[PDB]
């Protein structure tokens, strides 16, 4: 799974906010 | 003198679970608990 129109997307005002707990913390769990 | 502060997420304490093969653990004591549970 793959988690460019990103770039152009805040260019409009769209945003991406960040997850609290990372890829390594759940791999903690 | 207190004032905000950033800090790394505590993921909680850290602990190595003992294990042999000859090891086990039996309870010699208990607690009766009372948890509360909210629903709408």
């Amino acid at each position: 799974v793959t988690l460019d129109l990103i770039c152009a997307q805040k260019f409009n005002g769209l945003t991406v906010l960040p997850p609290l707990l990372t890829d390594e913390m759940i791999a903690q769990y | 003198s207190q004032s905000i502060i950033a800090y790394t997420m505590s993921l909680g304490a850290e602990n190595s679970v003992a294990y042999s093969n000859n090891s086990i653990a039996i309870p010699t004591n208990f607690t009766i608990s009372v948890t509360t549970e909210i629903l709408p």
